[PDB]
Order: structure tokens, then sequence, then C-alpha cells
RNA sequence: GUGGGAGAGGGUGGUGGAAUUCCCGGAGUAGCGGUGAAAUGCGCAGAUACCGGGAGGAACGCCGAUGGCGAAGGCAGCCACCUGGUCCACCCGUGACGCUGAGGCGCGAAAGCGUGGGGAGCAAACCGGAUUAGAUACCCGGGUAGUCCACGCCCUAAACGAUGCGCGCUAGGUCUCUGGGUCUCCUGGGGGCCGAAGCUAACGCGUUAAGCGCGCCGCCUGGGGAGUACGGCCGCAAGGC
């Protein structure tokens, strides 16, 4: 039950190109994770949103995936 | 949009003496330049009102300083106008 | 006469009815069942019981076609969405995977008054 | 002029005559619309996240530019016109904000 | 002025995915939908559920907050361009250039009008279905204007913090957005919650006053009659003041 930016390197938050990092901020479902679990800051958060959504358009990250088990 | 040395060339032209960034001349010009660009974009984009509010305020400020200069040294006021094509 | 034996089971639940569909692994369906299919008629169709007897019926038809191992897709919410699951469980088919697919829009359409 | 990153994704399936060719055409569009080139990072095949033009994947390249900020819009429309360019995203350059950094 | 920020502030073009509808195709039957339960409705001219492809409109899930921006109305996909406001630091320039503002002029949610487009979903009016004193109102099925866009009118509202704008002064505490610092913290702007003094009819307000003060504008002077009548002005009208 821990936080993302906690265990993760020291990284570009403006990167739309870099998936290997950004995937880590999304749900199983395509969803961007709430701060409660990204460990971010209000500004940190906003930039993460935009960089995801850009990334999404480029086909690098999913707009949605599907829930497994349940 | 207004940039650094675009703005500088105006401050040069209007500074009442070397290094003056602040005088009634410099403000009224710099401003007037700024208006002119604006009323230019507002000739297209008619439908953009919020900026036009801006420009009302901008012109207001100009005529304020202007009225002031006119009160103090008339010679310099005529001067500012004969430069700028105003009033 | 078919020869299928491995494939998808799409449960689709609503607050009104519940409907199962069994299908070849490229998704062309094979048989299906629902609440009105097995006996029930009214409100009755959106009970969990019906969800069961449905999920069951559809499975024993897949058996008839040769079916065994099956990956489940669930769409919807409702009374006995889990019933069609738990029915498909001990259905005699053995369930490879359970996925939840219920489509949500990314906010596009005006919904009708009972829904806002 | 401002500093941008033009992003181009193409359909992978091309032969080399075809790939070299669409890349060339891109070059002549960039050249023509006023754009200077600075850097090029061409990453090629990445499996996409969701299908784009029925394709599971895409052929990526990236171009850092400095170009008249008037013309970016048209240079975009001309990039896109070619059929086999699947997606094009031009973005202004921001410097590299890094957190937990 | 220089140097830095944050932001659904505004305008124009472009583009992305989910969903709904519809059209084509495959597989596939006997129902589906819907309710408190029903029925109308749709379905053997093959529906529903499932897969693939296409067409088109409209809205932008998660992020999202008890957040941000705007003078107000209001503003949420992403990109680009075109712009407005505003905060901070440096203490550089001008030298009272200030505040308010009757009238004017502009903006002004929704609905409404005009002329053109567009029209997927919803949907006044309307057409139908069971509730069952009874709809003909609440529930269900259709459905037109309209909601969408361009240009032009309309000018209202619980347009609300029911709290006009500026400035100075008067304990703190706590959560928070965004700057600067030598960054157990402090300093500047925003947004909240408790609460000194004080205020208040009470409720409550209390450095985001409803406290202490000054400037300026708007407004008030039982209830019904009545936002009526009459008159003017505005408006294509509806109707507004
Ligand atoms: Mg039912
Ligand atoms: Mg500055
Ligand atoms: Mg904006
Ligand atoms: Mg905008
Ligand atoms: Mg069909
Ligand atoms: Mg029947
Ligand atoms: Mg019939
Ligand atoms: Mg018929
Ligand atoms: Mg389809
Ligand atoms: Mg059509
Ligand atoms: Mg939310
Ligand atoms: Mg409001
Ligand atoms: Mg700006
Ligand atoms: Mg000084
Ligand atoms: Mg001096
Ligand atoms: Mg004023
Ligand atoms: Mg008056
Ligand atoms: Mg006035
Ligand atoms: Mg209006
Ligand atoms: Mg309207
Ligand atoms: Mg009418
Ligand atoms: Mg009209
Ligand atoms: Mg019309
Ligand atoms: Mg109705
Ligand atoms: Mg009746
Ligand atoms: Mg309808
Ligand atoms: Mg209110
Ligand atoms: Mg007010
Ligand atoms: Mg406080
Ligand atoms: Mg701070
Ligand atoms: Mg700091
Ligand atoms: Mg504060
Ligand atoms: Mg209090
Ligand atoms: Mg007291
Ligand atoms: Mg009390
Ligand atoms: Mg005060
Ligand atoms: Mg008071
Ligand atoms: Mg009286
Ligand atoms: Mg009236
Ligand atoms: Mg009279
Ligand atoms: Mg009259
Ligand atoms: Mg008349
Ligand atoms: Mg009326």
């Amino acid at each position: 039950k821990a936080k993302v930016k906690a265990t993760l390197g020291e990284f570009d938050l403006r990167d739309y190109r870099n998936v290997e990092v950004l995937k880590r901020f999304l749900s199983e479902t395509g969803k961007i994770l709430p701060r409660r679990r990204t460990g971010l800051s209000a500004k940190e958060q906003r930039i993460l949103a935009k960089t995801i959504k850009r990334a999404r358009i480029l086909g690098l990250l999913p707009f949605t995936e599907k829930l497994v088990r349940k | 949009p207004i940039t650094k040395e675009e703005k500088q060339k105006v401050i040069q032209e209007f500074a009442r003496f070397p290094g003056d960034t602040g005088s009634t001349e410099v403000q009224v010009a710099l401003l007037t330049l700024r208006i002119n660009r604006l009323s230019e974009h507002l000739k297209v984009h008619k439908k953009d009102h919020h900026s036009h509010r801006g420009l009302l305020m901008m012109v207001g400020q100009r005529r304020r300083l202007l009225r002031y200069l006119q009160r103090e040294d008339p010679e310099r006021y005529r001067a500012l106008i004969e430069k700028l094509g105003i009033r | 006469k078919r020869q299928v034996a491995s494939g998808r089971a799409y449960i689709h639940a609503s607050y009104n009815n519940t409907i199962v569909t069994i299908t070849d692994p490229d998704g062309n369906p094979i048989t299906w069942s629902s609440g009105g299919v097995i006996g029930y008629k009214g409100s009755r169709k959106g009970t969990p019981y019906a969800a069961q007897l449905a999920a069951l019926d559809a499975a024993k038809k897949a058996m008839a076609y040769g079916m065994q191992s099956v990956d489940v897709i669930v769409r919807g919410t409702g009374a006995g969405r889990e019933q069609a699951i738990r029915a498909l469980q001990a259905s005699g088919l053995q369930v490879k995977s359970i996925v939840d697919d219920t489509p949500v829009p990314h906010n596009g359409c005006r919904p009708k008054k009972k829904f806002r | 002029m401002r500093r941008y990153e033009v992003n181009i994704v193409l359909n992978p399936n091309l032969d080399q005559s075809q790939l070299a060719l669409e890349k060339e055409i891109i070059q002549r569009a960039l050249e023509n619309y006023g754009a200077r080139v600075e850097k090029v990072e061409e990453l090629g095949l990445r499996r996409l996240a969701y299908p784009i033009a029925k394709d599971p994947q895409g052929y990526f390249l990236w171009y850092q530019v400095e170009m008249p900020e008037d013309r970016v819009n048209d240079l975009a429309r001309e990039l896109r016109i070619r059929d086999n360019v699947r997606r094009v995203m031009v973005v202004k350059s921001q410097e590299p904000f890094l957190a937990n950094a």
C-alpha cells in the first residue's frame, strides 16, 4: 500500500515520450492515479496529467484497459 | 507578441535621457505601442471580449498619463503626440 | 455440429434482465441465454436466480457444441452479475479468466432524466 | 522562431524505399516551412498502447526544431497530409522539470 | 523597468479516445426493453447480447480537490497560434501622475426572436402505455421546436457571499493554492475553517469584518392594491427599464 514517486528514479515529469516511467502512474484500468497514491504535489500532479494525456494521444499509453479478476 | 528588443527599441527612442525606463514619455509610448498591437488583434477576433476589456483599461491609463503630462509640460506633451500620432 | 471447445463467455447484466453469450475465441457467438429465455417474464428476469439459470442454460448449450475452457467478459452491474459468474463457475465449464469490460463513456451523451 | 519537438508516427509495414521516401518528404516539408532542425531521435518500432489505423504498432521519430511561430500550424497540416503518416504532434519545447529529482 | 512564475481568463484554426445513435458485414435465436408490477413499444423482413468496418453529431472519464483563473455572466480532452489580467523578487526609472464615478459606452447564464446551416443523445408542446377515485401531473414508450455552429437582436435571474469599489488600523490558531528566502520556519499574494478585541435583534461576522475609521457611487422609508395602471424610452416580437 505505498506510494509511486517514493520508489522510482529521479525523473522527467515533462516527458511525453517516456513510457517506461509513466506507465507507473496509471491504474490497471487506463486511469491516472489520484495523488493519494502517486505521492505527488499539486503542481507535480498537474504536470503529470498533461504529460500522460499527450503521451496517450501518441499511442504510448492507454486511454483504457480492462479489469482482471472481479 | 511584444518582445525584449522590440520593447527596448521603443525605450531607446523615448527615454528622456540615458537609462530612463520609467518616465511619462516611456510609459505613454510603450503603452501606446502595446494598445496598437492589441487593437490590431481585436480587429480580427472581434468576438474576443475579455481582451477588449483589457484594452479599455490600457487606453484609460494612457489618457491618464497623457492628461498629466499635458498638465505639467505642454511642450513635451505636444512632443509626445507629434511623435506618436494620437489625440 | 461445430467443434469449438475453448472460448469467450460474455455476461451482460442490467437492473432489468441478465443475458449470457458464449462465443468462439474470435468472438462470433455460438449460443446464448437470458432471463426470458429460461422461464421468467417480468421484473422476475432481473433476479440473481434467473442470472443463474441463464448462465447455466448457456453453458449446457456450449457443452452441446463441445465447449470446455472459457474466458469470461463481464459487462454491466446489477442483481446477479455475480450470479452468472458463480453459476458459470461450477457450471462444469472451467473458467480461464474473468474480466470486467463495462463500457463507460469518457463523458459524451446526455443521459435521460431518470439518470441525472 | 521558437523551439519545438515535432513527433511523427508512421505505419511500420513499409519497405526501405518507402520509409526513406516518406522521411525525405517530411524533410522537404520541414525545410520548406522555415524550420531549422537541431536534433533527431528516431525510435522506430514501439508496440502501441491501443490500435491506431488498425495497427498494433507504430514507427516513431522525433525532431527538435526552431521555426517561425507563425508557420507551425501549416507545417503541421502538410506533415499530416501524407496517408502513411499515422499521427503527428508538434509541441513547443519546455525545459526539463523533474520532481523527486 | 528588469528578471522570474501559476492558472478550465479570452479568440481562432487542428486533432484524440470512450460512449450513444444509425448504416454495411459476420456469426447467432426468441425475445428484448421497461416497471412498484405492468403495458404501450421494438422483434422471424432476424431484433437483443457478440465480433469487425463505416457515417455523423455532441460532450470531454480518470487527473479533479473541501483546487485554479476571471470584473461579472462564466471557464475543464490534447496541440498550435493570437491575446487579457495578475503575483513575486531586485529598489532601477517617473514623481502625486491618486480614489470614486451620476450620464454615457461595453460585457452580460439560461430561455426567447431573425436569417442561414446542422441535428447523434436529450427533449417543452404534442401522440400513445399501466397507476387505478383519476391524468389528461409524478412512472413507461415515441416525439417537434430547442439544445449545437455563423452573423444579428433580446438585457432578464436566488446575475448570491442575498454582503458596491479604494485605502489605513485592530490577537492568534489551523488546512491549503502559488511566489521569494539564508527553507525547526519566515516573508508576499489567493482560497477555507475556528477564534482576541469589537460588533450584532438574534443568527452570526471577526486582518477574505458584518470591528475601528475616511472618500466616493447605488439604494431604503408598513402590508394588500402592484412591479399593476398611465406616460415615456428601448425591442422584429416576446418583453424589458
Ligand atoms: Mg425486466
Ligand atoms: Mg515582467
Ligand atoms: Mg484556458
Ligand atoms: Mg481557450
Ligand atoms: Mg447485424
Ligand atoms: Mg409478446
Ligand atoms: Mg408486431
Ligand atoms: Mg412490422
Ligand atoms: Mg460497432
Ligand atoms: Mg445523419
Ligand atoms: Mg470528480
Ligand atoms: Mg456562480
Ligand atoms: Mg500572459
Ligand atoms: Mg528610487
Ligand atoms: Mg528623483
Ligand atoms: Mg473606476
Ligand atoms: Mg442614477
Ligand atoms: Mg455606469
Ligand atoms: Mg443573454
Ligand atoms: Mg442561449
Ligand atoms: Mg415561439
Ligand atoms: Mg435561432
Ligand atoms: Mg434554425
Ligand atoms: Mg418523455
Ligand atoms: Mg391513466
Ligand atoms: Mg426517447
Ligand atoms: Mg450562492
Ligand atoms: Mg454584487
Ligand atoms: Mg487565515
Ligand atoms: Mg509560501
Ligand atoms: Mg519555496
Ligand atoms: Mg493567507
Ligand atoms: Mg468565525
Ligand atoms: Mg465577544
Ligand atoms: Mg453565538
Ligand atoms: Mg475592510
Ligand atoms: Mg452589519
Ligand atoms: Mg400603502
Ligand atoms: Mg416585469
Ligand atoms: Mg401617469
Ligand atoms: Mg407602457
Ligand atoms: Mg415601436
Ligand atoms: Mg416576462
